[PDB]
RNA sequence: GUUUGACCUCAAAUCAGGUAGGAGUACCCGCUGAACUUAAGCAUAUCAAUAAGCGGAGGAAAAGAAACCAACCGGGAUUGCCUUAGUAACGGCGAGUGAAGCGGCAAAAGCUCAAAUUUGAAAUCUGGUACCUUCGGUGCCCGAGUUGUAAUUUGGAGAGGG
RNA sequence: GUUCUUUGUAAAGUGCCUUCGAAGAGUCGAGUUGUUUGGGAAUGCAGCUCUAAGUGGGUGGUAAAUUCCAUCUAAAGCUAA
């Protein structure tokens, strides 16, 4: 019925590998700052919504405060220890609420935490929470 | 306190007392909301302004 | 010589004349102290005293 | 209810096992406490009535529930809050009269 | 204490106290300026709500604007009285930072606002931790940018589907439906 | 002559002039009105000398008090306070814990909504109340420049007596007095 | 007492100390706002919430921790990229116009008030002054403030008592 | 990596029993005029008129009425990448 008859603007990326650099730069930058933390928090097991796409599980935002309970810890410690709080997700999935305890047991397990006025003993920079505790489906 | 309250009323001059009345009255009117058919009225004002002729056009031609 | 004498006159003086004042920027010398920028609350210096963030590591 | 597993139907989708969450309380976020009740009927007590307030009343009295309800939802704009009017007017009238 | 009565006693504003209170208020504030300043605020209760405090370095402003009818030129509306209001109190008062206000009163031919300022050079605000943050520049005329409520509710800033249709909303809608994203690897 | 009657005032003056003839000329609702009515010359007298003798601690005192402490630190060491109480969230939450025992209300307070709910608020509790003229000489009772409200809740027991010969009077020359008209335009 | 004051409100000072204006404006946030053009030449419409005009910021701005999205076995602040998709839909014999949630990814971060009796102690704060270890500290003093400044609580909670 | 007073029955977290649990108004919302988005019911914003409630309120735009259900918790505020 009716065409386009003016005219269109135009973004071009020719940054996209200063970019790339920039972004790499900046991880490196931010691991050497909070060494030897990981650069992202835990973060838990959750069904995606809809029809579509409920029959996988990915990673949310944080874990419920019940399940931070049911770990065995608060939701301030476990904020300053590594681990992301979601206080606006409910639980009504036991699977899911399972694998998110386990979850958080396991990472407790496998993490160090230096004491606050010792001495601190050796330990090298793992980067990524993500790579050492992967969303597994069920 | 009819002393002080004929002062200010021939100050004015110069049941409730006069320069209340009238500035309340001032500002007591209605604000009925627009109707359509104003509206339309001012948009076909605004039409009958902006269609008219300029000066020197009309003129020349009512000379002639 | 005579600003230095000034400098001496007013050492440690609150007020200080203006020429014998920092320059900077003006809104360098617009933006607040490093103590005022510091300033917390009560409650949010209980809760840096009692939650700190922590250092951890992945390992064991 | 419990899921029947199936994708179509009544009760339909997948079926796990249910977790009831703790009841968030800002869910209670309407809920009426002890001073407040005190504070309003207080302030009701010293501000008395609106004057539309007043003609609900008088129409209440004469003219049937049915038109005082009409003429409050006039003038609030929405069928529940007339409701809501009108019972609170009547509340009124019979602590202001029978008790 | 007395905050509950107050705020449902400064509700019910067609009581025969408030209509009184009401008249004899509007009257006395068409006698003064337009702009003047207010000795205490005229609702404590409305103004520690929206977040005034009774020490040195909050201010308040009495305003009176011109209704949408009762205009003076010496219909299309997108202009909100109290951001006029705001504005024009924040250009009277250009060492203060305008934080919030709220509606006192009204007559046929005006609104009345007062308006809560604060003074960002104040030591008793600069070394206040919960106030401070107004002393950082990029909160200068907060209510010429629309960064007030009153702005926010205008330019609609708010969650959800039912704000997309904005002067922003359109801004980015336009740019999506004509803008060319071209990548060195063309998709 | 005296050209008062003449005399351009200023705006200020003519104003504040206005508002005390509006506020006599106009109808007033019965809320309003009952702050109208206040403690006589006698009985207000009597209630400021019994008050006077409860006026709380000044800052020179307080740091005395704090020397002595301070000494016997290094309950026991002060003895219980007896003073009037005069904030006004203060005050009301006393009233609805109905831990006053006589509260007294100025009769000039900008705005009045701050106050135009205490006297009912102060008969739901059957807390005893007084309006008194003058939030001035109430805030010399409390070394404020004005004060909103006052009260007493514990007093000694050498005033015990006169305390409630205090309420009674009131009682009589207050309640009796003004409960017909508080309740009229 | 025809006096002497306590307050309130309103002023004044070349009063003590501060602050605003103008520039720049690529990017950012408000206000205000066309027409050419394109659609039969068009008043709807489009261009476009664009140009011009006015105001206001920063190194980013704005937005931002749900009065959200959904209708799932549910997700979970904001922003951006890829996407959804050139799809559904509309109109046209094939000219054209045209979404949003979800999904993958970049980055990740959470919090503050109001509303409470400290009432066995306004526990709070500006200023002047004197000293000091001076982006500030302490003593004294004039003040602000009870028409409410501190501590305590912020919905995820939380408070009182045991 | 060293040194200085250790702060301190001052501050904070976790367990159970019980009593509570304050949560923003000329606003929300409604009608109308203009404007904005839409094929459209309808939607956002501003002016004007009217103007709430507390087991409440907003939202879930196919026509309206009614009953449920689901989901958040407005009318106050700050915040890096």
């Amino acid at each position: 019925h009716f065409r386009k008859h003016w005219q269109e603007r135009v973004k071009v990326h020719f940054d996209q590998a200063g970019k790339k650099v920039s972004r790499r730069n900046a991880r490196a930058t931010r691991a050497a700052k909070i060494a030897p933390r990981p650069l992202d928090l835990l973060r838990p097991v959750v069904r995606a919504p809809t029809v579509k796409y409920n029959r996988k599980v990915r990673a949310g935002r944080g874990f419920t405060l019940a399940e931070v309970k049911a770990a065995g810890l608060t939701a301030a410690y476990a904020r300053t220890i590594g681990i992301a709080v979601d206080h606006r997700r409910q639980n009504r999935n036991q699977e899911i609420f399972d694998a998110n305890v386990q979850r958080l047991k396991e990472y407790q397990s496998k993490i160090i935490v230096f004491p606050r006025n010792g001495k601190a003993p050796e330990a090298e920079q793992v980067l990524s929470a993500a790579a050492t505790f992967p969303i597994a489906q069920p | 306190a009819d002393d002080l309250e004929s002062e200010l009323n021939a100050m004015y001059s110069d049941n409730l007392p006069d320069w209340f009345l009238e500035d309340e009255k001032e500002h007591s009117k209605i604000n009925k909301p627009i109707t359509k058919e104003a509206a339309m009225a001012i948009k076909e004002k605004i039409k009958a302004m902006n269609a008219r002729p300029i000066k020197k056009v009309a003129e020349a031609k009512a000379r002639k | 010589q005579q600003r230095e004498a000034v400098r001496q006159l007013y050492k440690g003086k609150k007020y200080q004349p203006k020429d014998l004042r920092a320059k900077k920027t003006r809104a360098l010398r617009r933006a607040l102290t490093k103590f005022e920028a510091s300033q917390v609350t009560e409650k949010q210096r209980k809760k840096q005293i009692a939650f700190p963030q922590r250092k951890y590591a992945i390992k064991a | 209810t419990v899921k029947t597993g199936i994708a179509i139907g009544l009760n339909k989708g997948k079926k796990v096992t249910s977790m009831t969450p703790a009841p968030k309380i800002s869910y209670k976020k309407g809920a009426a406490s002890n001073r407040t009740k005190f504070v309003r009927s207080l302030v009701r007590e010293i501000a008395g009535l609106s004057p539309y307030e007043r003609r609900l009343i008088d129409l209440i009295r004469n003219s049937g529930e049915k038109r005082a309800r009409k003429v409050a939802k006039k003038r609030l704009g929405s069928f529940t809050r007339a409701k809501a009017k009108v019972e609170e007017m009547n509340n009124i009238i019979a602590a202001s009269r029978r008790h | 204490g007395a905050y509950k009565y107050l705020e449902e006693l400064q509700r019910k504003k067609q009581s025969d106290v408030l209509r009184f209170l009401q008249r004899v208020r509007v009257w006395e504030y068409r006698q003064k300026n337009v702009i003047h300043r207010a000795a205490r605020p005229t609702r404590p209760d409305k103004a520690r709500r929206l977040g005034y405090k009774a020490k040195q370095g909050f201010v308040i402003y009495r305003v009176r604007v011109r209704r949408g009818n009762r205009k003076r030129p010496v219909l299309k509306y997108q202009r909100s009285l109290r951001a006029t209001a705001e504005e024009r109190v924040g250009r009277r008062a250009a060492n203060l930072r305008v934080l919030n206000s709220y509606w006192v009163n009204q007559d046929s031919t005006y609104k009345y606002f007062e308006v809560i300022l604060v003074d960002p050079q104040h030591k008793a605000i600069r070394r206040d931790a919960r106030y401070n943050w107004i002393c950082d520049p990029v909160h200068k005329h907060r209510e010429a940018r629309g960064l007030t409520a009153t702005g926010k509710k205008s330019r609609g800033i708010n969650k959800g589907h039912k704000f997309n249709n904005t002067k922003a909303g359109r801004r980015k809608t336009w740019k999506r439906q004509n803008t060319l994203s071209l990548w060195r690897y063309r998709k | 002559r005296n050209l008062s009657r003449y005399v351009k005032w200023p705006e200020y003056v003519r104003v504040q002039r206005q508002k005390k003839i509006l506020s006599i000329r106009l109808k007033v609702p019965p809320t309003i009105a009952q702050f109208q009515y206040t403690l006589d010359r006698n009985t207000a007298a009597e209630t400021f000398k019994l008050f006077n003798k409860y006026r709380p601690e000044t800052a020179a005192e307080k740091k005395e008090r704090l020397t002595k402490e301070a000494a016997a630190v290094a309950q026991d060491a002060s003895p219980k306070p007896y003073a009037v109480k005069y904030g006004l969230n203060h005050v009301v939450a006393l009233i609805e814990n109905k831990k006053a025992k006589l509260v007294l209300i100025a009769n000039d307070v900008d705005p009045i909504e701050l106050v135009v709910f205490l006297p009912a608020l102060c008969k739901k509790m059957g807390v005893p109340y007084a309006i008194v003229k003058g939030k001035a000489r109430l805030g010399t009772l409390v070394n404020q420049k004005t004060s909103a409200v006052a009260a007493l809740t514990e007093v000694r027991a050498e005033d015990e007596a006169a305390l409630a010969k205090l309420v009674s009077t009131i009682d009589a020359n207050f309640a009796d007095k003004y409960d017909e008209v508080k309740k009229h335009w």
